[PDB]
């Protein structure tokens, strides 16, 4: 659909739509933009996974209320207007994969990219599992692990234990496993493993980079605070 | 739980 | 396209869309419920109108932004990406007018809708008006005027000074001949009078029927604090 | 100048 726009006029649009708050805008300016073909710049990265959480984010959000009162329930219209919800979630889960897939992922040779999108294939994947029941659940599930797993193992061996991006690869999978594999330990264990790790290393950090590393950090320790 | 919250550039 | 839903369905996921934030949604069901062709009760007056105030009021607030970027700037992104919104805002605006046109308002006969449906009417130009430019800005803004004046000579006749429709239609005509009409002190006259003939009606009501007309009072009063 | 908010039903 968006074709006939430059890439740098999608960019800068999106950037617009962000702050008008036009998060469904953003994120097919950004998808208009994934499809030119070209690999993406950090600041590109950062555009097109703020996009596409805040829409899947307000999903998520009106999912949880009307599974809720559905619940609280148990005519048809709750239901189906739960399942319409679900389906338009669903949509857009397909759609950020299906761009990873074709073909942000394969593309991604350094670290930085290729964590990065790792990490947001574990995160769609954990937000299909969420509204996922049964048998599908389990292999939607394993292909979020899968993915969350690669991103950990590369980000192991190439990322300093205080990379942003490897700091909230280990957040998500940690909240992961606590909410989705009904793994409450390991994700204790892994939060506190990352935490201290990270810590350790705060002394090879600038003053900006000690504060972006910290606020994850601190995340980290609010989870394990609610957990323990 | 807390996941990154992502959600500003 | 909800041609094929029960109203009472519609009504239904109406609220639900309320609960979860869903406002496009909202607004999608109600004029579902709308071209129905019944007449709608108080409580479905308010669901309509709650729907696209926050459709349009989230528009209003992205084309704010776009425009005063747009201001500052003067690549023509900018103003393309401030026209697809201002579009889309105009759309909504001529969706509810068309509403209120076929056939809200001509089947009100009851002071109560009546008045509700010609505030909306003047409440949707006034909308129009403040994106719209020049001469064509000059009809549009009139149209604003005759429906807030038919819905306030309406609501003197017929209904007290503390009805909170009534008092809401003062603030917003109010604000129309502050913001749109440049006339200042025509608000600042009505927002007084219209305060001052509420508060010496509130002797009259219920301890609920006070708090209902104290809120808007205070509105009115907040903005002679900010004109004067 | 505020007008009605009129976004909670
Ligand atoms: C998934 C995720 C991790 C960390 C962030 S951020 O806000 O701290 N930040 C890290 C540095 C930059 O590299 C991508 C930009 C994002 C955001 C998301
Ligand atoms: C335009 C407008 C005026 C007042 C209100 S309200 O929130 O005070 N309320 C008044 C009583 C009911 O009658 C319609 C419901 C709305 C809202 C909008
Ligand atoms: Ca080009
Ligand atoms: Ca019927």
């Amino acid at each position: 659909a968006m074709g006939s726009m430059e890439r740098a006029s999608l960019i800068q649009k999106a950037k617009l739509a962000e702050q008008a708050e036009r998060y469904e805008d953003m994120a097919a300016f950004m998808k208009g933009a994934v499809e030119k073909g070209e690999e993406l710049s950090c600041e590109e990265r950062n555009l097109l996974s703020v996009a596409y959480k805040n829409v899947v984010g307000g999903q998520r959000a009106a999912w949880r209320v009307l599974s809720s009162i559905e619940q609280k329930s148990n005519g048809p219209e709750v239901r189906e207007y739960r399942e319409k919800v679900e389906t338009e979630l669903q949509g857009v889960c397909d759609t950020v994969l299906g761009l990873l897939d074709s073909h942000l992922i394969k593309e991604a040779g350094d670290a930085e990219s290729r964590v990065f999108y790792l990490k947001m294939k574990g995160d769609y994947y954990r937000y299909l599992a969420e509204v996922a029941t049964g048998d599908d659940k389990k292999r939607i599930i394993d292909s979020a692990r899968s993915a969350y797993q690669e991103a950990m193992d590369i980000s192991k061996k190439e990322m300093p234990p205080t990379n942003p991006i490897r700091l909230g690869l280990a957040l998500n999978f940690s909240v992961f496993h606590y909410e989705i594999a009904n793994s409450p330990e390991e994700a204790i264990s892994l939060a506190k493993t990352t935490f201290d790790e990270a810590m350790a290393d705060l002394h090879t950090l600038s003053e900006d980079s000690y504060k972006d590393s910290t606020l994850i950090m601190q995340l980290l320790r609010d989870n394990l605070t609610l957990w323990t | 739980a807390g996941s990154i919250p992502g959600r500003r550039s």
